[PDB]
RNA sequence: CAUAGUCAAAAGAAGAGUUUGAUUCUGGCUCAGAAGGAACGCUAGCUAUAUGCUUAACACAUGCAAGUCGAACGUUGUUCU
RNA sequence: GUAAGGCGUGGGAAUCUGCCGAACAGUUCGGGCUAAAUCCCGAAGAAAGCUAGAAAGCGCUGUUUGAUGAGCCUGCGUAGUAUUAGGUAGUUGGUUAGGUAAAGGCUGACCAAGCCGAUGAUGCUUAGCUGGUCUUUUCGGACGAUCAGCCACACCGGGACUGAGACACGGCCCGGACUCCCACGGGGGGCAGCAGUGGGGAAUCUUGGACAAUGGGCGCAAGCCUGAUCCAGCAAUAUUGCGUGAGUGAAGAAGGGCAAUUCCGCUCGUAAAGCUCUUUCGUCGAGUGCGCGAUCAUGACAUGACUCGAGGAAGAAGCCCCGGCUAACUCCGUGCCAGCAGCCGCGGUAAAACGGGGGGGGCAAGUGUUCUUCGGAAUGACUAGGCGUAAAGGGCACGUAGGCGGUUCAUCGGGUUGAAAGUGAAAGUCGUCAAAAAGUGGCGGAAUGCUUUCGAAACCACUGAACUUGAGUGAGACAGAG
């Protein structure tokens, strides 16, 4: 059924729990994907047939096994930008984006079975387009199970994403034995409160803050910091040269000024350091166009989606073969 | 052509007392005569409306002629 | 040509002969077999291709190919005829449709079997 | 003031195989797209809206598809008081 | 059937117009149909009366009008074919009579010799036309089926009558073919209305329900008719629709396939089963109905829908393909056989190409095959191609039509151009919103055009006066197997 699609796409496109055997298969599949990417220089069919078919397959998997090629061919447009922006306003897609449910098939089952409301009326149309001003809610007898499942999704999300890979990179079997003790703490509201107010997650937060700060240097952030503060960074060197001229022509001051200037030069001139450890993939929140109150839960659409904020795991260079977007301006172009 | 002309010069009318004004007689023959008289009155009112509309169209035509 | 020449004498179309004139712009035509025989292919191919001489309902005489392995056709058997030539055999421009009228389907065929009139085998 | 004001009327431009020992050109054949009042094979759960003798303007069983007015007019004959 | 007596578009004069709206005047008297009349005839001036049950309400007649239709005419636009070059003889025109509601060779008579045609008449073949449908970077091509507008036809030919209107699908007369009765003398019929049947064909539906809605006829109404319509039935024929579950699950079960027989040996495969959740669609059981279509009232659809309840993943996945073009590979069988094939090509003992197993890819209630159209095809080239050697410069000229072609100044307003008015039906295409959830509508835009009025005056055409650079002459010198 669905794990076999990883063999077709040479990566983890399946989103269920992998066995030991499936991880051993994925190692070989990712080796194949690495050897194919090196081989691209000598492939005549790489751009027009291979990458485009793989991207279309990934997009079809992403939107819950929809016929993406067929529906896009229904329109006469070459680029996928208006087609994908229109797909983001669907009712099942939005119910996935709000994190009220886990997968697109869950959302389709809930909408089809007459259990989600739009503007307090029951709407059972899975492909319905929501424009700005629409209010989304659940049924009164249905909303308590939805609230429980939303809490479970978020707290097992932090425990299963933000705790396994962030500084607790444990082997599989012993982390699986360790997860029972972590699941017992989430059994109570007091345990969730105390996990939230803990120095463990505070250290994890501080390390992730520093890690996000380091990744900004790939854009030359520290050079912009130096360009903002060029005059006073120079004034430090003027002060050092003035002191080392005046108080020397006839030593803690010299050591202090040297330490400060070397610290500043190191902080402003050190290149970006991309470490071996893989970046943790974070859950996105659709706050540019969807306003959510997770207590009931309810939501209101107030804006349109963005072509650069669709949470697909496809690279930009591959997806540009379908979108043809001038990226970098922030617009839906 | 504009909102103000329509909002000021529209005849908004009261409730019509003709609706529900039938009183059931004790003789079906008299009831048939009464319904026949109602039809005749409707014909007279329609003819008066036709005359009013004829005069309105004539005045508009005269104004357009003098403007042209 | 000049524009004046095109005004006087326009542009004609390309002239291409009809491929299946005997079908008379119909998708299929019923026929009756006159002679069932074999024919050898044009070289470099070599076989014994099973054909049938068919008189159509519009009184056209054609040669039609019998596809698949084995058939039950005889003289005076009703066959439904569709277009499509056989490249080995010049003068054979049509096909017999398997599983309709007298030409039976091929049981035991398993792959591509709607082109041979074969039903889906029921699972037991 | 305001049931005002906003100036929209498109989108749509793709190539491949096949003549030669190889090449470029000329030039056809074939293929990938969309579609139909379609037909046939295999296979089929549902709702809705469309469409459904393209051939013989061939021959037609049967029932129905144009009547209404007694407020135009006599006529005869039914009942009952 | 019809190639222009049609159609599209815009105009015109020499006409008529029931019902409908609005004025005015009348509605009198005799006779006839076995009996009468709003039937027929006569007199004036044309007529017609009914109702005190419909008594100042209908109806009729005459005259002026509006409105709607109809007849007639006309400019422009609208197939192929020259291996069809002449066609016409009431033909083309004139005069005078007749006919028509009305112009008119519409036609009798007389007179003239015209009229049409290489800007394609006439002949032959095919064809209803339009709005539009499909396709397409604009253009074009194919089509003209549904629906709407116009026309033509109603078994095949020919006629007229009645009528406001017909030369009349379910009217009449005549002739013909076919057919059904006949008591044998003679009569009757016309589904290309809706259903339906034979037949032909690859192929195309029920001998259904109701006049509830909308439209139409008659009636003062009450109503009555209405196979118009509305609504059900059959058919994957079409449609960017929905569903066939959502999670979890390792004994990685059994079984199937492959394997130096590599890593649970690899794979079918988290796939199944099992376990938990939800029951859309369909199924079953009920309940309200001025929910709604319809209102003063009337509901065929409706055994529907809506609302509630029962139940259990239960009832719902195929078809084509896997040598290249073109996404997807192994085993067995066969051995130039059997077979495959859109093209190139495969098969002669290790076939990824034939046929089966196993696996996989694309689409998906469809998917292939055939037919047909456009595209790719710049492969009839306006957009947008060519002709030395590849298809293609006429052997070479002269000239008809046609096409194309210098300057200035002045005039003009046909083309051109600007604005206004009329028209360009609705539906469809495009924009937008709302509605709806496979369904609808409003407002726009577009409809590139034609007619009228009034501006402009550069260009094209036309008119006038001029110019000399292109063409042609003269005078004087020449050359030449013209
Ligand atoms: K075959
Ligand atoms: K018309
Ligand atoms: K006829
Ligand atoms: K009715
Ligand atoms: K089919
Ligand atoms: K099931
Ligand atoms: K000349
Ligand atoms: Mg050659
Ligand atoms: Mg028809
Ligand atoms: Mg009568
Ligand atoms: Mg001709
Ligand atoms: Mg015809
Ligand atoms: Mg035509
Ligand atoms: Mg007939
Ligand atoms: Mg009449
Ligand atoms: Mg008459
Ligand atoms: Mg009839
Ligand atoms: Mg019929
Ligand atoms: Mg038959
Ligand atoms: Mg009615
Ligand atoms: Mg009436
Ligand atoms: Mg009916
Ligand atoms: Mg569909
Ligand atoms: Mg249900
Ligand atoms: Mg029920
Ligand atoms: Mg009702
Ligand atoms: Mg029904
Ligand atoms: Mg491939
Ligand atoms: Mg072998
Ligand atoms: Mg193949
Ligand atoms: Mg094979
Ligand atoms: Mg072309
Ligand atoms: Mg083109
Ligand atoms: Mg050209
Ligand atoms: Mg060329
Ligand atoms: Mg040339
Ligand atoms: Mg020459
Ligand atoms: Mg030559
Ligand atoms: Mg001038
Ligand atoms: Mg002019
Ligand atoms: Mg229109
Ligand atoms: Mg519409
Ligand atoms: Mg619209």
């Amino acid at each position: 059924l669905r794990f076999q699609t990883c063999r077709l796409l040479l990566g983890n496109v399946w989103n269920r729990e992998l066995t030991i055997i499936q991880r051993r298969i994925l190692r070989r599949l990712r080796n194949r994907k690495r050897s194919i990417k090196k081989r691209k220089i000598y492939s005549k069919k790489y751009l027009t047939s291979y990458i485009q078919l793989q991207t279309t397959r990934k997009l079809s998997l992403f939107y819950g096994d929809l016929p993406i090629t067929e529906m896009h061919r229904g329109t006469k447009r070459t680029s996928y930008i208006p087609f994908l922006l229109n797909l983001e306003t669907r009712f099942d897609v939005i119910l996935l984006r709000l994190h009220f449910l886990e997968t697109i098939p869950q959302a389709r089952q809930l909408i089809s079975h007459r259990r989600v409301c739009v503007n307090k009326g029951m709407v059972s149309i899975t492909h319905l387009k929501l424009s700005h001003g629409d209010i989304i809610s659940f049924q009164e007898n249905n909303a308590i199970i939805r609230g429980e499942e939303i809490r479970r999704s978020f707290y097992k999300e932090i425990l299963v994403e933000k705790i396994i890979g962030k500084l607790l990179h444990q082997p599989l079997r012993m982390w699986r034995r360790s997860k029972t003790e972590w699941f017992h703490l989430l059994k109570t509201k007091r345990g969730c409160r105390l996990l939230l107010k803990s120095r463990f997650l505070q250290q994890l937060r501080s390390s992730m803050q520093e890690e996000d700060l380091e990744r900004t240097k790939k854009f030359g952030s520290e050079k912009v910091c130096l360009g903002s503060s060029f005059a006073e960074h120079k004034r430090m060197k003027r002060n050092l040269l003035k002191s080392l001229f005046l108080s020397k022509r006839r030593p803690i001051v010299y050591n202090s000024s040297l330490s400060l200037y070397s610290n500043s030069t190191y902080c402003f001139a050190s290149p970006h350091k991309l470490t071996m450890k893989r970046r943790i993939k974070r859950i996105e929140l659709p706050t540019h166009y969807l306003e959510v109150n997770y207590r009931t839960p309810k939501a209101v659409v107030f804006y349109g989606p963005n072509i650069g904020h669709i949470p697909h795991d496809i690279r930009l260079k591959d997806l540009n073969l379908l979108l043809w977007s001038r990226n970098g301006r922030g617009q839906n172009i | 052509t504009h909102h103000r002309h329509h909002q000021e010069t529209h005849s908004f009318l009261e409730p019509e007392s003709y609706i529900g004004s039938w009183e059931a007689p004790k003789d079906p023959k008299d009831a048939e005569r009464m319904l026949a008289q109602l039809r005749r009155d409707y014909a007279k009112k329609v003819s008066l409306y036709r005359k009013d509309y004829v005069h309105e169209i004539e005045m508009l035509r005269v104004e357009k002629q003098r403007k042209d | 040509p000049t524009f004046n020449q095109l005004i006087r004498h326009g542009r004609e179309e390309k002239r291409r002969t009809d491929r299946t004139r005997a079908l008379d712009k119909c998708p299929q035509k019923l026929g009756a077999c006159l002679r069932v025989s074999t024919r050898t292919p044009k070289k470099p191919n070599s076989a014994l291709r099973k054909i049938a001489k068919v008189r159509l309902s519009n009184r056209h005489d054609i040669f039609a190919y019998i596809p698949g392995e084995g058939h039950n056709l005889q003289e005076h058997s009703q066959v439904l005829i569709r277009g499509g030539r056989v490249k080995d055999l010049p003068g054979v421009k049509f096909h017999c449709i398997r599983g309709v009228k007298d030409l039976m389907g091929i049981p035991g065929r398993r792959r591509g079997r709607s082109k041979y009139g074969a039903e889906k085998p029921k699972s037991i």
